[PDB]
RNA sequence: GAGGGUGCUUGUACACCCAUAGGGUGAGGUUAAGAAUUACACUCACUAAGUGUGAACAACACAUACAACUUGUGGGAUAUACGCU
DNA sequence: GTCGTTAGTTGTGGGACTAAAGGATATCGTGAACCGAAAAATTAGTGTAACGGGTATCCCACAACGCTAG
DNA sequence: CTAGCGACTAATTTTTCGGTTCACGGTCCCACAACTAACGAC
Protein backbone atom coordinates (compact mmCIF):
# COMPACT_ATOMS: atom_id res chain seq x y z
CA UNK A 1 0.00 0.00 0.00
CA UNK A 2 1.33 3.64 -0.71
CA UNK A 3 -0.26 6.86 -0.31
CA UNK A 4 2.78 9.08 -1.35
CA UNK A 5 6.21 7.46 -1.76
CA UNK A 6 9.48 8.10 -3.95
CA UNK A 7 9.09 9.74 -7.46
CA UNK A 8 10.97 9.16 -10.97
CA UNK A 9 13.38 11.93 -11.88
CA UNK A 10 12.48 11.62 -15.12
CA UNK A 11 8.75 11.04 -15.50
CA UNK A 12 8.14 12.47 -11.78
CA UNK A 13 5.45 9.32 -11.75
CA UNK A 14 5.85 7.29 -8.97
CA UNK A 15 7.76 4.40 -8.87
CA UNK A 16 6.83 0.30 -9.65
CA UNK A 17 7.91 -2.30 -6.92
CA UNK A 18 7.09 -3.14 -3.66
CA UNK A 19 11.12 -3.24 -2.63
CA UNK A 20 10.46 0.37 -4.21
CA UNK A 21 7.57 1.73 -2.36
CA UNK A 22 5.78 2.58 -6.01
CA UNK A 23 2.24 2.54 -6.84
CA UNK A 24 -0.09 0.52 -9.31
CA UNK A 25 -0.38 1.28 -12.63
CA UNK A 26 -3.52 3.19 -14.15
CA UNK A 27 -2.83 1.66 -17.93
CA UNK A 28 -5.00 2.57 -21.12
CA UNK A 29 -7.23 -0.15 -20.03
CA UNK A 30 -8.18 1.40 -17.36
CA UNK A 31 -8.70 4.84 -18.46
CA UNK A 32 -10.94 3.32 -20.90
CA UNK A 33 -13.03 1.75 -18.29
CA UNK A 34 -13.16 5.16 -16.71
CA UNK A 35 -14.02 6.90 -19.75
CA UNK A 36 -16.60 4.71 -20.20
CA UNK A 37 -18.29 5.37 -16.54
CA UNK A 38 -17.94 8.68 -17.69
CA UNK A 39 -15.99 9.59 -14.74
CA UNK A 40 -14.22 13.19 -15.61
CA UNK A 41 -13.11 14.05 -11.95
CA UNK A 42 -11.91 10.18 -10.68
CA UNK A 43 -9.63 10.17 -14.31
CA UNK A 44 -8.52 13.49 -14.03
CA UNK A 45 -7.31 13.30 -10.48
CA UNK A 46 -5.25 10.21 -11.62
CA UNK A 47 -3.64 11.69 -14.69
CA UNK A 48 -3.04 14.99 -12.93
CA UNK A 49 -2.63 15.03 -9.14
CA UNK B 1 -25.54 25.89 8.16
CA UNK B 2 -28.14 23.34 8.25
CA UNK B 3 -29.12 20.95 11.36
CA UNK B 4 -25.93 18.95 11.55
CA UNK B 5 -27.78 16.64 14.63
CA UNK B 6 -30.62 16.33 12.59
CA UNK B 7 -29.36 15.22 8.86
CA UNK B 8 -31.30 12.09 7.38
CA UNK B 9 -28.27 11.83 4.96
CA UNK B 10 -26.60 7.70 4.56
CA UNK B 11 -23.42 7.87 6.85
CA UNK B 12 -22.14 5.20 4.72
CA UNK B 13 -22.43 4.36 0.92
CA UNK B 14 -25.87 3.28 0.08
CA UNK B 15 -27.30 2.20 -3.56
CA UNK B 16 -29.02 5.61 -4.58
CA UNK B 17 -31.74 4.74 -7.56
CA UNK B 18 -30.64 7.02 -10.07
CA UNK B 19 -34.00 7.80 -11.92
CA UNK B 20 -34.68 9.40 -8.49
CA UNK B 21 -31.21 11.36 -8.89
CA UNK B 22 -31.35 12.22 -11.77
CA UNK B 23 -34.93 13.16 -12.35
CA UNK B 24 -34.57 16.77 -11.98
CA UNK B 25 -32.11 17.23 -14.63
CA UNK B 26 -32.31 14.55 -17.13
CA UNK B 27 -28.63 13.71 -16.94
CA UNK B 28 -26.78 11.50 -14.33
CA UNK B 29 -23.88 13.69 -15.21
CA UNK B 30 -24.91 16.96 -14.84
CA UNK B 31 -26.82 16.24 -11.10
CA UNK B 32 -22.95 14.85 -10.11
CA UNK B 33 -21.84 18.59 -11.20
CA UNK B 34 -24.56 20.00 -9.14
CA UNK B 35 -23.97 18.15 -6.32
CA UNK B 36 -20.19 17.95 -6.01
CA UNK B 37 -20.12 21.83 -5.97
CA UNK B 38 -22.96 21.96 -3.17
CA UNK B 39 -20.44 19.29 -1.53
CA UNK B 40 -17.62 21.88 -2.38
CA UNK B 41 -19.50 24.45 -0.53
CA UNK B 42 -21.02 21.93 2.59
CA UNK B 43 -17.23 20.68 3.30
CA UNK B 44 -16.06 24.91 3.71
CA UNK B 45 -19.13 25.78 5.79
CA UNK B 46 -18.53 22.71 8.12
CA UNK B 47 -14.85 23.13 8.25
CA UNK B 48 -15.88 26.60 9.02
CA UNK B 49 -17.94 25.86 11.58
CA UNK B 50 -15.28 23.08 13.36
CA UNK B 51 -12.43 25.44 13.49
CA UNK B 52 -14.76 28.06 15.22
CA UNK B 53 -15.67 25.09 17.84
CA UNK B 54 -12.20 23.99 18.01
CA UNK B 55 -10.84 27.69 19.01
CA UNK B 56 -12.75 27.19 22.33
CA UNK B 57 -10.38 24.25 23.80
CA UNK B 58 -7.43 25.98 22.58
CA UNK B 59 -5.15 25.05 25.26
CA UNK B 60 -2.07 26.85 25.42
CA UNK B 61 0.49 24.61 25.44
CA UNK B 62 4.14 25.59 24.71
CA UNK B 63 5.14 21.99 24.43
CA UNK B 64 5.04 20.08 21.36
CA UNK B 65 7.05 16.45 21.64
CA UNK B 66 4.04 15.51 24.36
CA UNK B 67 0.76 14.30 23.35
CA UNK B 68 -1.93 15.80 25.01
CA UNK B 69 -5.36 14.41 25.97
CA UNK B 70 -8.25 16.89 25.71
CA UNK B 71 -11.51 15.44 26.20
CA UNK B 72 -13.48 18.51 24.74
CA UNK B 73 -11.55 18.49 21.72
CA UNK B 74 -12.08 15.08 21.56
CA UNK B 75 -15.94 15.09 21.91
CA UNK B 76 -16.24 17.77 19.40
CA UNK B 77 -14.16 15.99 16.58
CA UNK B 78 -15.78 12.64 17.20
CA UNK B 79 -19.35 14.49 16.77
CA UNK B 80 -18.05 15.63 13.56
CA UNK B 81 -16.31 12.87 12.50
CA UNK B 82 -19.75 10.33 12.63
CA UNK B 83 -21.74 13.18 10.65
CA UNK B 84 -22.33 12.29 7.00
CA UNK B 85 -19.62 13.25 4.59
CA UNK B 86 -20.11 16.37 2.35
CA UNK B 87 -20.74 14.81 -0.53
CA UNK B 88 -23.71 12.54 1.44
CA UNK B 89 -25.01 16.16 2.31
CA UNK B 90 -25.26 17.10 -0.68
CA UNK B 91 -27.01 14.62 -2.24
CA UNK B 92 -29.38 14.07 0.78
CA UNK B 93 -29.73 18.33 -0.42
CA UNK B 94 -30.52 17.08 -4.02
CA UNK B 95 -32.57 14.84 -3.29
CA UNK B 96 -35.11 16.93 -0.92
CA UNK B 97 -34.80 20.13 -3.90
CA UNK B 98 -32.68 22.13 -1.46
CA UNK B 99 -30.07 22.62 -4.29
CA UNK B 100 -30.30 26.09 -6.33
CA UNK B 101 -28.19 25.71 -9.96
CA UNK B 102 -28.37 27.91 -12.46
CA UNK B 103 -25.74 27.85 -16.18
CA UNK B 104 -24.20 31.47 -16.74
CA UNK B 105 -23.77 30.76 -20.16
CA UNK B 106 -27.28 29.23 -20.71
CA UNK B 107 -28.85 32.77 -18.88
CA UNK B 108 -26.30 34.96 -21.14
CA UNK C 1 -7.63 11.51 6.18
CA UNK C 2 -6.18 10.01 9.96
CA UNK C 3 -3.47 13.00 9.91
CA UNK C 4 -6.78 15.47 10.16
CA UNK C 5 -8.58 13.62 12.31
CA UNK C 6 -5.26 13.74 14.48
CA UNK C 7 -4.61 17.21 14.36
CA UNK C 8 -8.13 17.94 14.95
CA UNK C 9 -8.66 15.62 18.14
CA UNK C 10 -5.99 17.79 19.11
CA UNK C 11 -4.24 14.78 19.68
CA UNK C 12 -1.02 15.86 17.69
CA UNK C 13 -0.21 19.33 16.13
CA UNK C 14 1.74 18.63 13.50
CA UNK C 15 2.26 16.20 10.18
CA UNK C 16 4.95 13.92 11.11
CA UNK C 17 3.98 13.03 15.09
CA UNK C 18 0.63 12.41 12.96
CA UNK C 19 2.35 9.85 10.72
CA UNK C 20 4.66 8.02 13.79
CA UNK C 21 1.80 7.79 15.95
CA UNK C 22 0.09 6.13 12.55
CA UNK C 23 3.24 4.16 12.45
CA UNK C 24 3.11 2.87 16.12
CA UNK C 25 -0.29 1.60 15.37
CA UNK C 26 -2.40 3.18 18.06
CA UNK C 27 -6.09 2.33 18.66
CA UNK C 28 -6.56 5.68 18.03
CA UNK C 29 -5.73 5.35 14.52
CA UNK C 30 -8.63 2.46 14.30
CA UNK C 31 -10.84 4.27 16.00
CA UNK C 32 -10.36 7.20 13.35
CA UNK C 33 -9.80 5.29 10.64
CA UNK C 34 -13.69 3.02 11.19
CA UNK C 35 -15.14 6.98 10.53
CA UNK C 36 -12.71 8.09 7.78
CA UNK C 37 -14.08 5.01 5.88
CA UNK C 38 -17.24 5.99 5.42
CA UNK C 39 -18.39 7.06 2.67
CA UNK C 40 -14.99 6.87 0.90
CA UNK C 41 -15.72 3.74 -1.66
CA UNK C 42 -12.34 2.78 -3.37
CA UNK C 43 -12.01 1.26 -6.83
CA UNK C 44 -11.37 -2.26 -7.08
CA UNK C 45 -9.53 -3.22 -10.56
CA UNK C 46 -8.17 -6.55 -11.87
CA UNK C 47 -5.88 -6.87 -14.96
CA UNK C 48 -6.74 -7.01 -17.80
CA UNK C 49 -9.58 -4.34 -18.01
CA UNK C 50 -11.44 -5.86 -20.86
CA UNK C 51 -14.82 -3.73 -19.82
CA UNK C 52 -15.68 -1.12 -17.68
CA UNK C 53 -16.62 -3.77 -14.90
CA UNK C 54 -13.01 -4.54 -14.18
CA UNK C 55 -13.20 -1.16 -12.27
CA UNK C 56 -15.92 -1.06 -9.75
CA UNK C 57 -16.55 0.89 -6.73
CA UNK C 58 -17.04 -0.73 -3.29
CA UNK C 59 -17.16 0.88 -0.02
CA UNK C 60 -14.23 -0.46 2.36
CA UNK C 61 -14.20 -2.08 6.04
CA UNK C 62 -11.75 -3.04 7.83
CA UNK C 63 -11.27 -6.73 8.23
CA UNK C 64 -8.13 -8.72 9.53
CA UNK C 65 -5.64 -10.48 7.40
CA UNK C 66 -3.50 -9.23 4.40
CA UNK C 67 -6.15 -10.20 1.74
CA UNK C 68 -9.14 -8.35 0.19
CA UNK C 69 -12.54 -9.01 0.81
CA UNK C 70 -14.75 -9.52 -2.42
CA UNK C 71 -18.45 -10.11 -3.04
CA UNK C 72 -18.45 -13.32 -4.69
CA UNK C 73 -20.92 -11.93 -7.05
CA UNK C 74 -18.69 -9.16 -8.48
CA UNK C 75 -16.29 -12.00 -9.48
CA UNK C 76 -18.16 -13.07 -12.97
CA UNK C 77 -17.96 -9.12 -13.87
CA UNK C 78 -13.65 -8.91 -12.65
CA UNK C 79 -13.32 -12.82 -14.46
CA UNK C 80 -11.81 -13.06 -11.16
CA UNK C 81 -11.88 -16.09 -9.66
CA UNK C 82 -9.46 -17.07 -5.79
CA UNK C 83 -6.80 -19.53 -7.24
CA UNK C 84 -4.24 -16.90 -6.60
CA UNK C 85 -5.79 -13.52 -8.43
CA UNK C 86 -4.73 -10.39 -7.24
CA UNK C 87 -6.16 -6.85 -7.32
CA UNK C 88 -5.41 -2.99 -7.00
CA UNK C 89 -7.30 -1.09 -5.18
CA UNK C 90 -7.63 3.07 -5.71
CA UNK C 91 -8.58 5.90 -3.77
CA UNK C 92 -10.74 8.61 -5.06
CA UNK C 93 -10.03 11.81 -3.12
CA UNK C 94 -12.02 14.82 -4.27
CA UNK C 95 -16.02 14.96 -3.81
CA UNK C 96 -16.91 14.98 -7.27
CA UNK C 97 -14.56 11.45 -7.47
CA UNK C 98 -16.35 10.20 -4.82
C1' G D 1 19.12 60.67 14.51
C1' A D 2 20.59 58.91 19.11
C1' G D 3 19.91 61.35 24.06
C1' G D 4 16.75 64.27 26.54
C1' G D 5 12.55 68.33 29.16
C1' U D 6 7.16 68.68 30.88
C1' G D 7 3.00 64.28 30.91
C1' C D 8 3.69 61.29 40.04
C1' U D 9 8.40 56.98 40.22
C1' U D 10 10.27 52.77 36.89
C1' G D 11 10.01 50.26 31.67
C1' U D 12 8.05 50.40 26.79
C1' A D 13 5.87 53.49 23.31
C1' C D 14 3.40 57.80 22.65
C1' A D 15 1.74 62.99 21.42
C1' C D 16 4.65 68.79 21.86
C1' C D 17 9.24 70.62 21.73
C1' C D 18 14.99 70.94 22.78
C1' A D 19 18.90 68.58 20.86
C1' U D 20 26.34 69.89 16.47
C1' A D 21 24.02 68.83 24.55
C1' G D 22 29.68 63.01 23.07
C1' G D 23 28.23 71.13 22.86
C1' G D 24 28.12 76.60 23.78
C1' U D 25 30.82 78.56 27.40
C1' G D 26 32.87 81.37 32.48
C1' A D 27 36.23 81.60 36.40
C1' G D 28 40.74 79.67 39.48
C1' G D 29 45.45 76.98 39.70
C1' U D 30 49.30 75.06 36.87
C1' U D 31 52.41 74.36 32.43
C1' A D 32 54.97 75.86 27.47
C1' A D 33 56.56 79.69 24.44
C1' G D 34 60.08 86.14 22.88
C1' A D 35 54.86 87.32 21.98
C1' A D 36 50.01 86.42 20.03
C1' U D 37 48.47 82.26 22.08
C1' U D 38 48.01 76.91 23.27
C1' A D 39 47.38 73.32 26.91
C1' C D 40 45.42 70.09 31.39
C1' A D 41 41.07 62.45 32.09
C1' C D 42 43.43 69.68 36.80
C1' U D 43 39.17 72.06 40.09
C1' C D 44 34.45 74.34 40.35
C1' A D 45 30.31 76.22 37.88
C1' C D 46 26.49 78.23 34.20
C1' U D 47 23.50 77.64 29.70
C1' A D 48 17.86 74.13 25.70
C1' A D 49 13.31 71.87 26.00
C1' G D 50 4.39 71.00 26.03
C1' U D 51 -0.47 74.53 25.50
C1' G D 52 -3.18 78.65 27.32
C1' U D 53 -3.88 82.76 30.59
C1' G D 54 -0.49 86.05 32.03
C1' A D 55 3.63 92.91 30.14
C1' A D 56 6.82 88.99 31.59
C1' C D 57 12.92 84.07 32.40
C1' A D 58 6.46 85.46 37.99
C1' A D 59 2.50 82.50 39.15
C1' C D 60 -1.76 79.35 37.99
C1' A D 61 -4.88 75.97 34.95
C1' C D 62 -4.78 72.01 31.31
C1' A D 63 -1.78 67.90 28.83
C1' U D 64 -1.19 59.76 25.97
C1' A D 65 -1.52 53.88 26.50
C1' C D 66 -0.06 49.23 28.88
C1' A D 67 2.65 46.83 32.88
C1' A D 68 4.97 47.40 37.62
C1' C D 69 5.68 50.04 41.92
C1' U D 70 10.05 47.65 49.23
C1' U D 71 12.88 50.63 49.14
C1' G D 72 17.04 52.93 51.62
C1' U D 73 22.04 52.39 54.00
C1' G D 74 26.48 50.01 54.19
C1' G D 75 30.26 46.17 53.44
C1' G D 76 32.70 42.49 50.49
C1' A D 77 33.80 41.62 45.09
C1' U D 78 34.35 42.00 39.94
C1' A D 79 34.70 44.47 35.54
C1' U D 80 34.67 48.60 32.01
C1' A D 81 37.15 53.40 29.90
C1' C D 82 41.45 56.51 30.97
C1' G D 83 46.67 57.66 32.83
C1' C D 84 52.01 55.53 33.97
C1' U D 85 55.91 51.41 33.32
C1' DG E 1 9.45 -1.52 -87.66
C1' DT E 2 9.64 1.34 -83.57
C1' DC E 3 8.36 4.02 -79.31
C1' DG E 4 5.35 5.33 -75.24
C1' DT E 5 1.50 3.29 -72.04
C1' DT E 6 -1.00 0.46 -68.99
C1' DA E 7 -1.87 -3.22 -65.96
C1' DG E 8 -0.31 -6.99 -63.42
C1' DT E 9 3.12 -8.97 -61.19
C1' DT E 10 7.69 -9.30 -58.30
C1' DG E 11 11.15 -8.04 -55.11
C1' DT E 12 11.99 -5.13 -51.44
C1' DG E 13 11.21 -2.01 -47.48
C1' DG E 14 8.71 -0.13 -43.30
C1' DG E 15 5.34 -1.10 -39.39
C1' DA E 16 2.01 -3.79 -35.80
C1' DC E 17 2.21 -8.01 -32.32
C1' DT E 18 -3.29 -7.98 -24.01
C1' DA E 19 -3.15 -6.74 -19.36
C1' DA E 20 -0.86 -7.42 -13.52
C1' DA E 21 4.15 -8.56 -11.24
C1' DG E 22 9.67 -8.18 -11.42
C1' DG E 23 13.87 -6.05 -12.83
C1' DA E 24 20.40 -9.88 -10.79
C1' DT E 25 24.05 -10.00 -14.68
C1' DA E 26 29.98 -8.75 -17.72
C1' DT E 27 32.25 -6.48 -20.34
C1' DC E 28 40.41 -8.74 -24.04
C1' DG E 29 44.17 -7.15 -26.97
C1' DT E 30 49.67 -2.30 -24.27
C1' DG E 31 54.48 1.62 -27.26
C1' DA E 32 58.23 4.70 -25.03
C1' DA E 33 59.93 8.83 -23.27
C1' DC E 34 60.09 13.64 -21.66
C1' DC E 35 57.85 17.89 -20.22
C1' DG E 36 54.45 20.51 -17.95
C1' DA E 37 50.98 21.28 -14.53
C1' DA E 38 49.23 22.11 -9.90
C1' DA E 39 48.42 20.28 -5.61
C1' DA E 40 50.45 19.30 -1.48
C1' DA E 41 53.86 19.84 2.95
C1' DT E 42 57.41 21.82 5.27
C1' DT E 43 59.51 25.65 7.36
C1' DA E 44 60.20 30.56 9.56
C1' DG E 45 58.67 34.08 12.52
C1' DT E 46 56.55 36.81 17.79
C1' DG E 47 55.58 36.68 23.82
C1' DT E 48 52.63 40.71 30.19
C1' DA E 49 51.19 42.45 35.30
C1' DA E 50 49.57 45.86 38.32
C1' DC E 51 48.72 50.14 39.01
C1' DG E 52 45.79 55.91 40.68
C1' DG E 53 41.02 57.61 41.16
C1' DG E 54 36.14 56.91 39.89
C1' DT E 55 32.25 54.37 38.92
C1' DA E 56 28.99 50.57 36.46
C1' DT E 57 27.22 46.07 38.22
C1' DC E 58 26.80 41.75 41.48
C1' DC E 59 25.93 39.17 46.49
C1' DC E 60 24.94 39.84 51.39
C1' DA E 61 23.27 41.82 55.80
C1' DC E 62 20.37 45.17 58.24
C1' DA E 63 16.68 48.95 59.06
C1' DA E 64 12.43 51.11 58.40
C1' DC E 65 11.66 53.22 67.79
C1' DG E 66 9.05 54.47 71.46
C1' DC E 67 8.59 57.62 75.56
C1' DT E 68 8.97 62.15 78.47
C1' DA E 69 9.55 66.92 79.34
C1' DG E 70 9.70 72.18 78.13
C1' DC F 1 6.15 70.74 68.23
C1' DT F 2 11.40 69.65 69.59
C1' DA F 3 14.93 67.78 71.96
C1' DG F 4 16.97 64.22 75.51
C1' DC F 5 17.13 59.36 76.49
C1' DG F 6 16.86 54.17 77.06
C1' DA F 7 51.54 27.93 18.30
C1' DC F 8 49.15 29.80 14.19
C1' DT F 9 49.70 31.79 9.73
C1' DA F 10 52.09 32.85 5.43
C1' DA F 11 55.64 31.87 2.01
C1' DT F 12 58.17 28.72 -0.80
C1' DT F 13 59.23 24.16 -2.76
C1' DT F 14 58.55 19.46 -4.79
C1' DT F 15 56.55 15.68 -6.90
C1' DT F 16 52.77 11.92 -9.75
C1' DC F 17 49.81 11.85 -13.61
C1' DG F 18 48.28 13.45 -18.02
C1' DG F 19 49.49 15.52 -22.43
C1' DT F 20 52.27 15.38 -26.41
C1' DT F 21 55.15 13.33 -30.03
C1' DC F 22 57.37 9.73 -33.15
C1' DA F 23 55.73 7.43 -36.73
C1' DC F 24 58.11 0.27 -42.68
C1' DG F 25 59.41 -4.24 -44.19
C1' DG F 26 9.77 -14.80 -37.65
C1' DT F 27 4.69 -13.48 -39.52
C1' DC F 28 1.42 -10.82 -41.73
C1' DC F 29 0.26 -6.66 -43.92
C1' DC F 30 0.64 -2.26 -46.72
C1' DA F 31 3.31 0.61 -49.91
C1' DC F 32 7.09 1.75 -53.34
C1' DA F 33 10.29 0.90 -57.15
C1' DA F 34 11.29 -2.23 -61.29
C1' DC F 35 9.71 -4.20 -64.93
C1' DT F 36 7.87 -6.50 -68.66
C1' DA F 37 4.48 -8.38 -71.79
C1' DA F 38 1.03 -6.69 -74.55
C1' DC F 39 -1.26 -2.68 -77.01
C1' DG F 40 -1.70 1.44 -79.77
C1' DA F 41 0.38 5.35 -82.67
C1' DC F 42 3.79 7.35 -86.32
MG1 LIG G 1 -7.13 -17.08 -11.24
Amino acid sequence: ARSIGPYSLITQQPLGGKAQFGGQRFGEMEVWALEAYGASATLREILTV
Amino acid sequence: MQDLKNTKAPVSTATLNRNEFDSKTGNIYEAISIASKRAVQINSDIKKELLEKLEEFATYSDSLEEVFENKEQIEVSKFYEKLPKPHALAVQEWLEDKIYYRNTEKDA
Amino acid sequence: FIIRKLIERGIVKTVKSAKKIIDKKEPVVWDILENVLKGHPVLLNRAPTLHRLGIQAFQPKLIEGKAIRLHPLACTAFNADFDGDQMAVHLPLGPEAI
